[PDB]
RNA sequence: AAAAAAA
RNA sequence: GAACUUGAGUGCAGAAGAGGAGAGUGGAAUUCCACGUGUAGCGGUGAAAUGCGUAGAGAUGUGGAGGAACACCAGUGGCGAAGGCGACUCUCUGGUCUGUAACUGACGCUGAGGAGCGAAAGCGCGCCGUAAACGAUGAGUGCUAAGUGUUAGGGGGUUUCCGCCCCUUAGUGCUGCAGCUAACGCAUUAAGCACUCCGCCUGGGGAGU
């Protein structure tokens, strides 16, 4: 498998006990699909440099994983759907 | 170093003087030309510079943060020479009205008296008003009467001092680039005219592209982008653009250096 | 992958060190034309791989056609072992 | 009673128009250098601009504003002189953006 | 006119350091070109990758 | 062209 | 027959790319319609006329044509066999270059036919199958003054590194020999000097009939 780099923003408008929340869902469906997780900051509140979906700040999470294509196609389809996620990307790292 | 060290203790007798409350001489920098500075304004939204604030009223640091993005960029030598250009120059009063160049609201000029004639006069009211203490009503009526006129004069001589000093330097610029005639030098577009293009060297010297010697366009001004555009070609000679130029004729007499653009 | 591509290697090197013999070669090409038709199958369009593909399949047959000159016994042991025609 | 906005300024080579918005693009107020009267190459030139949005300003104050964004449209010559007679009516301009199709 | 990324070693340019890359924008934000920020080629690419995995990321703005 | 400030 | 490694290729180490085929998303934009603000012009240029109009237009949003491309970066820069290929991310996959030689040991080259790819094409995605689909210059290899630039590299030099300096490789440019050309020109990216193989030409028109 293969080092990836998870980021997303969570929208603003959720307390720290709906965040841990979000946090602990895509974190377990990660290593639900045969991922782990090598590192997890949380860059905190920062202003988005324009609006998505009518919000003007988020919250970053940045997760480093390895994983194979379907945990972190999984990721991607899950992180769609989801209303907390409001945008993300998936990057392969320096391999 | 040295610099710092002029400006506080000019700053420190000033201050301690304006709160004395006697006729003193205070060199004064005004608020630039609103509609000056209009034209500035506008000139730096070109380039992208977005300033905070209006012409008849801008703070002195809003003018700072536009000569701290354009350092190290081709624009600044040219931002910063428009910028200069929509400045009042400083001149001596007996008010106290503030050092907008400064941004203080207290400077006089105390720190060369052998060179400045305001300098020798602050020495003497220094003299007269702290060591002697002769604050009485009639020594205040002299000066009083005195320091607008001596102000005037002295601020009038300063100006015919820069002007004469510079008229040398034009001509001794002018003189070294006789033996330069056909040299190609890396340079950059200082200013933009209806009648031509100014470029300045490395060693600051400044030389004219005149249109008739753009021979391979008909070129037109453009006043709000400060360029001059073929028509044909679309080719766009810029302020702020580096180019190099080619020393065509130099007149020592008349100081003038004329230049043709080899390429961009 | 070069974990795969260390395994036929070593299944086939006619010696210790050995990665230039054509066994080894055609090995190798057998296996990439094998992952390169399962491509094919899923992205019938992508033409610019198909030449790829192509080239690995001519580079393959020589090798073979030079194996099969030069001793034929060799060239028959491989062809089996492969699944070659 | 609503404090943010933008002010869409359109700087034709006819004309400069100047709407000013909430921030769900409900027109707060406008005007126009035709609107003021000045007609030909009048409404081209940078002070029918600048009067423009001080109308269009003058406007929105009275419905309450205090912070502009800018978005400016078009060729023309006003957009300078427009902005900084939205900053002198009063109203700060956190950012401006060319929206020009 | 010396590369930023020559200059001070660095390799790898990361779309996560803003700081960075709010460097080689214009205050529109606007990349700027190489000619004027001397970067080299190499790390131009990069850095123009970088920026546009930002720009999506919303971490720089398309146009201020 | 065109600013302080220095000299 | 045997042997060898310089051709060719596989290893191993390293590099760059808008090479391609999928999946999704990003901001723009455009202008279609319904709809919320909106307040008379806007728009038209000699500058009005011509238009076009408070039934609220110009102008401003939410749905929206939903279909088409990716502003800066951007460079005779890069990549591909050609036609080409420029948002970002992800999945799958092709080719190229540099370095060392661990191995292989001539395993090569060209290539009619054939097969595949292949414009607006022309017409029902299929079919069309040709295209200045012409730097008007087959492919492969070797040899034959220089100078300079750039893209991806390699080694040395001091170098903290950077740095600049130099040799070398592959590609892409500009000048310029020798030679070649009818001349224009070309000139180690030859149109020079050689060799192998392929396509093609033999007055114009009639006639691509």
């Amino acid at each position: 498998m293969r080092k990836y780099e998870v980021m997303y923003i969570i929208r603003p408008n959720i307390d720290e006990e709906s965040k841990k929340a979000v946090i602990e869902r895509f974190n377990n469906v990660l290593t639900s699909n045969g991922a782990e997780i090598t590192g997890t900051k949380d860059w905190g509140k920062r202003r988005l440099a324009y609006e998505i979906n009518d919000f003007r700040d988020g919250f970053y999470q940045i997760v480093n994983v390895q994983s194979d294509a379907a945990a972190v196609q999984e990721f991607d389809r899950l992180a769609k759907i989801s209303d907390d996620i409001i945008r993300h990307i998936v990057v392969k790292e320096e391999e | 170093l040295i610099e710092e060290f002029m400006l506080v203790a000019n700053e420190t007798v000033a201050e301690h003087f304006h709160w004395m409350n006697v006729p003193f001489i205070y060199r004064i920098h005004e608020e630039p030309n609103a509609e000056k500075l209009q034209k500035f304004l506008e000139f730096v939204t070109t380039f992208g510079y977005v300033v905070k604030g209006t012409a008849g009223n801008i703070h002195p640091r809003a003018l700072q943060s536009i000569l701290d993005a354009v350092r190290d960029r081709p624009e600044e030598t040219v931002i910063s020479t428009v910028m200069l250009r929509s400045m009042k120059q400083a001149k001596y009063d007996p008010q106290s009205l503030g050092h907008f160049g400064l941004s203080t609201e207290f400077y006089t000029h105390f720190t060369s008296p052998i060179r400045r004639y305001p300098d020798l006069i602050v020495h003497r009211l220094i003299r007269t008003y702290l060591i002697n203490g002769k604050v009485d009503e009639a020594t205040q009526e002299k000066w009083a009467e005195r320091l607008p006129d001596i102000a005037e004069h002295t601020s009038s001589m300063e100006r015919r001092a820069v002007d004469a000093e510079r008229e040398t330097d034009d001509l001794k610029k002018a003189e070294y680039m006789l033996d330069k005639i056909g040299e190609e030098f890396d340079g950059m577009i200082s200013s933009v005219t209806n009648f031509g293009m100014f470029v300045e060297l490395p060693n600051t010297i400044e030389g004219l592209v005149h249109v008739s010697f753009m021979t391979d366009d008909y070129y037109r001004f453009d006043e709000q982008h400060f360029a001059m555009i073929g028509e044909r070609t679309g080719n766009v000679f810029r302020i702020g653009d580096e180019i190099t130029v080619k020393v065509v004729d130099v007149n020592k007499d008349e100081r003038n250096i004329d230049f043709e653009i080899v390429g961009m | 992958t070069q974990e795969r591509k260390n395994q036929l290697i070593n299944e086939f090197k006619t010696h210790e060190s050995d990665t230039g013999s054509p066994e080894v070669q055609i090995a190798i090409l057998t296996d990439s034309i094998n992952n390169l038709n399962e491509h094919l199958r899923t992205h019938k369009k992508d033409h610019h791989s198909r030449r790829g593909l192509l080239k690995m399949v001519g580079k393959r047959r020589n090798l073979l056609t030079y194996l099969r000159n030069k001793d034929v016994t060799r060239y028959r042991e491989l062809i089996n072992k492969l699944g070659l025609r | 009673n609503i404090e943010s906005g933008i002010a869409h300024i359109r700087s034709t080579f006819n004309n400069t128009i100047v709407t000013i918005t909430d921030t769900h693009g409900n027109a707060i107020s406008w005007s126009s250098a035709g609107a003021l009267g000045f007609r030909g190459s009048r409404k081209s030139t940078p002070f029918a601009a600048q009067m423009a949005a001080e109308t269009a300003a003058k406007g929105s104050i009275e419905h309450g504003l205090k912070t502009l964004e800018v978005t400016v449209k078009g060729p023309g010559s006003g957009r300078e002189a427009a902005i900084r007679a939205l900053q002198a009516a009063g109203l700060e301009v956190t950012a401006i953006r060319d929206v020009t199709p | 006119k010396v590369c930023y990324f020559t200059s001070n070693g660095i390799t790898h340019i990361d779309y996560k350091d803003v700081d960075l890359l709010k460097k080689f924008v214009s205050e529109r934000g606007k990349i700027l070109p190489r000619r004027v920020t001397g970067t080299n080629a190499k790390y131009q690419r990069k850095l123009t990758a970088a920026i546009k995995r930002a720009r999506q990321m919303a971490l720089l703005p398309y146009v201020s």
